């Protein structure tokens, strides 16, 4: 009867939908490959989808996926076993080399632009009308690492203009230079800013940006990656 | 077995127990000590459910159903045939669910990301123990727990429900249904939003978060934002389940009459209790 | 204790943002409203501006006639006495026209004619508003996703009080306008059809409903777990994958050995949710018209 007809129709439909949905999520990272970088044997039952091209605004060009997947960067790791499936120990400073939790992706070395073609992010001292409207103002507060020592002090807040959101804390270290810390990675307390991930002696190790008024997608990734990996790697200092 | 960008992440460490022992993969699957535990508690259980099937003399899935000890056994153990297997399988299930959670924590530690996922999972695991552990123990009888069966467990829902009249009247159950509905509203929207910006009309430029915040203001006057909608999503969700675990911990323990009757408190208020007319009076 | 990004630690504010212009008629937009420090703790603080326009008003107005229409009736019930009105708010109800009247628009007010009136208003209020959501996305050059998925919501709404009542031959089959009034209709509808738990579409409907909560919980928590790398900035991760998109995929890769992309997941999202009212709309359209008892049906299968 109709009911029984409709119910089966639906299962066929749902199948096509799970097919479509799966092949759509294969536009990146695929085709799988061995630990050595060569294409793996079995690629699963799903076939890469036909490629699609995005038209990045502001004349930034285009993007086609799926497309040639490259890491466009060196990886300081070495196998730890003869068989597949084991960890790949770092061959240097995981933090410096940027591997594991300290990993970063080689993204465009330009900044994100708002719907107007302007740098989506700016240091607040260059943003008009922008001011800390609520909460404690970190500017001026000193910054502490996970070893209870002071790394430097906040000198300004880098904000997102279109979404009016704090994103980074430009910190001034002992030698006069600055570093950006992810807003999502620090505890702004009453009389300081606490950084749990890294430990004093590592704040200098954080990557630095070229221009002092804009961060690029790439530099954001190295700054963010570097601090996150400080969660695992820095530990041999994070007493507290 | 690896995605183009995966190797740099497969570094040593992150484990909570055993150290380098189980710190390794198996295809895309990460293992870890807790990856073993879940296998253990899952193979054990499935077996118990298989055995429990022969004792019921049925292999059919739309029929098999491991029932809990009868109300007479109270909160004591029961014969493997009279709720015993059930009681044990519940332990395996709980243990499989917990081990899984902690496994995520380790997958988290390795990737250097927050613990929001394993945390939000714990709310489900919570609702589960609310049905098979807290409500029953407070009511002193493993019999108030639900059965393990495709439809047979649906009956349990229906019976337990009509035991208090239209269960629609449970105040919390009323709040939980709202968050569940809202959550679907919010998920449906967020997806249509992001997608309609990354996939604009043919040949046009990919919009930006800006066009998104714009679109909503035009439509509803406000726009929570890209970080907010993801905050709203996690919240609407865990709430819907919190209130669901709540409307059931109070039912049969502190309130055991018809739920439609609980609204008398309202209607029977001094100021209007006797005020003639209306629907009540 | 480490910041979990649920509430901002510091709010920031700049000039009120009027939003992208594109081909929108700024003439019809409004003015920016107040900022909200309370709201700004979770998301955006800027209230307004909102685009009114024609279509919007038709809805915004039509939507009050429907609201007020039922409101009048409620007082007629509480005997214009506030104490009562307030006391029995959940119990009042503007029932639909009795079966006798059928699908005719001849039933008197106190006999189901007022219901017709109100509904009409609602039918306008929703549809006009639907065209609004499609329009406002066009003016910005965006896709019609929001408009399309909203259709799926409309689907179930159309079946519950229009499509089905019409197919049944009576405006009576509809849903009453009342808090408890409609809760009953719901429980009632089920008992009369052999217990909906036997409706295969209903059980499917639930699957997605729960699925929507499962998915949004995972998605939200994931995007929060990797916001320390700029996760929320989804659209950009889509044009230029970053560690956020990667660690995000790998987590689910190593957990359930299967994963998504920063764009893909949203396709899972919009679809997961949309199927709730699409399958629901079906399970209900068939109940009472082709199937009478879902228990009896779960037996012979037609
Ligand atoms: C009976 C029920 C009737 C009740 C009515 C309620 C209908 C509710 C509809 C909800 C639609 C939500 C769709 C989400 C979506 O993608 O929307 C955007 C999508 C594109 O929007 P856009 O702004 O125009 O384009 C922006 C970009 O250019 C392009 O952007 P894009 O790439 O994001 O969009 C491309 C999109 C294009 O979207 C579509 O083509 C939508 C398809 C609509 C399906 C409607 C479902 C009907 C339910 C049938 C179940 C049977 C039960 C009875 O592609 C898909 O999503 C593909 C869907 C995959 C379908 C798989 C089908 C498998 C069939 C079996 C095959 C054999 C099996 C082998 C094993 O919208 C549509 O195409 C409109 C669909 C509306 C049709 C309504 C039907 C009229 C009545
Ligand atoms: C799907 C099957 C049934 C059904 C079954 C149920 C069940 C079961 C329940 C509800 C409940 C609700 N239903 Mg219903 N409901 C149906 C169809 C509808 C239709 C329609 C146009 O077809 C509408 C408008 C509603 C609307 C509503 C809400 C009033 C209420 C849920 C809150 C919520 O989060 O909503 C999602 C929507 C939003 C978040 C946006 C709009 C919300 C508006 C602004 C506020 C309503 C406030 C309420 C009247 C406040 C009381 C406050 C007093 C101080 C106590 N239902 C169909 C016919 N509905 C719940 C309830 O609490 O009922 C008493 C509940 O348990
Ligand atoms: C006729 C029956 C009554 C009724 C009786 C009940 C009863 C009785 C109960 C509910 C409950 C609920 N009801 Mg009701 N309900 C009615 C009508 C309605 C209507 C409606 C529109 O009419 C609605 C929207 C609802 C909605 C709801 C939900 C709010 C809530 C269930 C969700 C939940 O708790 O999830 C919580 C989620 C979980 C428990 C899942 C946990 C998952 C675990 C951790 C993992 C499992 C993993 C699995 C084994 C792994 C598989 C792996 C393989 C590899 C695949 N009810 C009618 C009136 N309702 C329930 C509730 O509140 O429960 C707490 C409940 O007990
Ligand atoms: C919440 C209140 C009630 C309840 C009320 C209902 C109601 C009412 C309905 C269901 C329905 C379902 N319930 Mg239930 N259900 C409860 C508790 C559970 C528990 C548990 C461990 O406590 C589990 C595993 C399930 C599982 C299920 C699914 C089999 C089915 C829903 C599909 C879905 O989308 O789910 C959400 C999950 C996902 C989208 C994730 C994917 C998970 C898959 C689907 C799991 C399949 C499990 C398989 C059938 C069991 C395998 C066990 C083996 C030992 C491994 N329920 C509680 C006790 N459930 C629906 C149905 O159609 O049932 C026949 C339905 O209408
Ligand atoms: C005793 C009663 C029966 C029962 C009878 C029914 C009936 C009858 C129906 C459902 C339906 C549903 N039931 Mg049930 N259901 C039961 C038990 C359960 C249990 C359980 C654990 O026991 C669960 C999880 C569910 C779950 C569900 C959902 C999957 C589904 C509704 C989806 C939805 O979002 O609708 C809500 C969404 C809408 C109605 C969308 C339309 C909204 C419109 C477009 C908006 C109008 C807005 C207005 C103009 C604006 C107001 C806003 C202002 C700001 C105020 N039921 C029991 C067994 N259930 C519905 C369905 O579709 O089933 C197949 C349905 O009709
Ligand atoms: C709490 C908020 C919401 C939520 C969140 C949530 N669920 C989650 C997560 C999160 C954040 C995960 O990270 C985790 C995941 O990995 O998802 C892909 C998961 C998950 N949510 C799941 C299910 C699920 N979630 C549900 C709901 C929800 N999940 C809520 C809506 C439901 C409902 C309502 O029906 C279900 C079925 C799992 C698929 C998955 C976790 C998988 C897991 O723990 O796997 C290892 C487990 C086993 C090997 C279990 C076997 C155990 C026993 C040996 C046998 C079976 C016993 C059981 C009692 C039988 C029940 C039979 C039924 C017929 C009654
Ligand atoms: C999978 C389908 C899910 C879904 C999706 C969904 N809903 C949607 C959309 C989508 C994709 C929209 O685009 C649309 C929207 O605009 O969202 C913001 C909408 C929408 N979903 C809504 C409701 C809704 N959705 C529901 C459900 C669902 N929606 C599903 C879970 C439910 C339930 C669970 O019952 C409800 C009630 C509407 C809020 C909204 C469409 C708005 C509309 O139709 O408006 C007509 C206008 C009126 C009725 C105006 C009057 C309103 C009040 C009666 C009076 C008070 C308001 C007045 C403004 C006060 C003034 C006070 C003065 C002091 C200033
Ligand atoms: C930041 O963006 C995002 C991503 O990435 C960029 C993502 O990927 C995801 C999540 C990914 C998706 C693809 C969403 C898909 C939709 C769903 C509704 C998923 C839930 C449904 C399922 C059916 C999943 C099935 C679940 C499992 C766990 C299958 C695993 C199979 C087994 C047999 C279990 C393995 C068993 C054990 C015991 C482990 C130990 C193993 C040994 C071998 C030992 C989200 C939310 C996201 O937001
Ligand atoms: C304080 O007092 C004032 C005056 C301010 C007023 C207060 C207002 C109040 C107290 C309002 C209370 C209303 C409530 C609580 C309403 C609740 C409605 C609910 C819960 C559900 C609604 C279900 C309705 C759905 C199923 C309706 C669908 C309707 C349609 C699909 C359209 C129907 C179409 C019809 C009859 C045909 C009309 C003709 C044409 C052109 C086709
Ligand atoms: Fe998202």
């Amino acid at each position: 009867d109709l009911a029984s007809l409709a119910i089966y129709s639906f299962w066929i439909f749902l199948a096509g939908l799970i097919y479509y949905l799966q092949t759509e999520n294969m536009r990146e990272g695929y085709p799988l490959e061995n630990e050595d970088g060569t294409p793996a044997a079995n690629q699963g039952p799903f076939p890469l989808p036909k490629p699609k091209t995005f038209i990045l605004p502001h004349g930034r060009g285009t993007l086609t996926v799926p497309g040639p997947e490259s890491e466009d960067r060196p990886i300081a790791l070495a196998r730890t076993a003869v068989s597949e499936g084991f960890p790949h120990a770092p061959t240097g400073d995981p933090m410096k080399d940027g591997v594991g939790p300290a990993s970063w992706v080689a993204r465009r070395d330009l900044p994100e632009l708002d719907g107007h073609g302007h740098n989506k992010i700016k240091p607040m001292k260059a943003a008009a009308g922008f001011h800390v409207s609520a909460g404690k103002n970190p500017i001026g507060l000193p910054v502490r690492g996970c070893d209870l020592e002071i790394a430097g002090k906040v000198v300004d807040i880098w904000v997102d203009i279109p979404e009016q959101m704090a994103r980074f804390l430009e910190v001034e270290l002992k030698d006069g230079s600055t570093r950006l810390l992810p807003m999502q990675m620090v505890k702004v307390q009453s009389n300081r800013v606490h950084v749990n991930a890294l430990s004093s002696d590592l704040f200098a190790g954080i990557p630095t940006i070229k221009s002092p008024t804009e961060v690029t997608l790439l530099e954001e990734d190295k700054i963010c990656g570097y601090v996150a990996g400080g969660l695992m790697y820095a530990a041999p200092k994070r007493k507290s | 077995a690896l995605l183009s960008f995966e190797r740099k992440y497969r570094v040593p460490g992150g484990t909570l127990v055993g150290g380098n022992l189980f710190d390794f993969w198996v295809g895309p699957f990460y293992v870890g000590f807790f990856g073993v535990a879940t296998f253990f508690f899952a193979a054990l259980g499935i077996i118990l459910i298989a055995w429990s099937a022969v004792l019921q003399g049925t292999w059919n899935p739309q029929l098999i159903s491991v029932y809990p000890p009868a109300l007479e056994y109270g909160l004591g153990g029961a014969p493997l045939a009279k709720g015993g297997l059930w009681q044990i399988i519940t332990i395996c299930a709980t243990g499989a669910f917990v081990s899984w959670a902690l496994r995520e924590v380790e997958i988290c530690r390795k990737l250097g990301i927050g613990y929001h996922i394993p945390f939000a999972f714990a709310f489900a695991i919570l609702a589960y123990l609310t049905l098979v552990l807290f409500r029953p123990v407070m009511m002193g009888a493993w019999g108030y727990a639900f059965p393990y069966g495709i439809w047979t467990h649906l009956d349990w829902v229906s019976n337990t429900g009509y035991t208090y009249g239209n269960f629609h009247y449970n105040p919390a159950h009323m709040i939980a249904i709202s968050f569940f509905f809202t959550n679907a509203l919010a998920l449906a929207l967020h997806g249509a939003l992001v997608l309609s910006a990354a996939n604009p009309e043919k040949g046009k430029e990919m919009r930006t978060p800006d066009h998104e915040d714009t679109f909503f203001r035009d439509l509803v006057g406000y726009s929570i934002g890209t970080l907010g909608i993801h905050r709203l999503g996690l919240l609407l969700s865990l709430s819907a389940v919190f209130f669901s675990a709540l409307c059931m911990i109070i039912t049969g323990t502190i309130w055991f009459d018809q739920w439609v009757d609980w609204w008398q408190w309202w209607v029977k208020l001094p100021w209007w209790a006797n005020i003639p007319g209306g629907i009540n009076g | 204790a480490e910041y979990q990004n649920i509430f901002s630690q510091v709010q920031v504010r700049g000039p009120a943002d009027l939003g992208m212009t594109e081909d929108v008629n700024l003439a019809n937009r409004s003015g920016v409203g107040p900022f909200s420090t309370l709201l700004g703790w979770f998301g955006n603080a800027q209230l307004g501006p909102i685009y009114l326009g024609s279509l919007g008003v038709l809805s915004l107005f039509s939507g009050l006639m429907w609201f007020f229409t039922i409101g009048i009736w409620f007082w007629f019930q509480a005997g214009w006495n506030p104490a009562v009105f307030l006391r029995d708010l959940f119990f009042f109800s503007l029932e639909p026209p009795a079966p006798e009247y059928g699908l005719s628009f001849a039933a008197p007010l106190k006999e189901g004619g007022l219901w017709l009136i109100a509904s009409f208003f609602m039918f306008v209020a929703v549809w006009s508003w639907w065209g609004r959501t499609y329009l406002r996305a066009q003016a910005l050059g965006m896709g019609k996703h929001t408009a399309w998925a909203f259709l799926s919501a409309i689907w179930l709404w159309m079946v519950l009080g229009f499509i089905r009542p019409i197919l049944m031959g009576s405006w009576s089959e509809a849903v009453p306008y009342g808090i408890f009034s409609h809760l009953d209709w719901t429980n009632n509808f089920s008992l009369v059809h052999g217990n909906l738990f036997y409706n295969p579409f209903h059980g499917l409907s639930i699957a997605f409903l729960y699925g929507s909560a499962l998915l949004f919980a995972m998605h939200g928590a994931t995007i929060l777990a990797v916001s320390r790398f700029g996760g929320e900035r989804e659209l950009e991760q889509i044009a230029d994958r970053g560690t956020a998109a990667e660690r995000a995929a790998l987590f689910w890769r190593w957990t359930m050995g299967f994963n998504a992309t920063m764009e893909g997941i949203h396709r899972w999202a919009i679809w997961m949710a949309v199927l709730v009212t699409l399958t629901g709309g079906i399970g209900i359209l068939l109940s009472g018209t082709v199937v009478d008892n879902w228990y009896v049906w779960g037996q012979n299968h037609g």
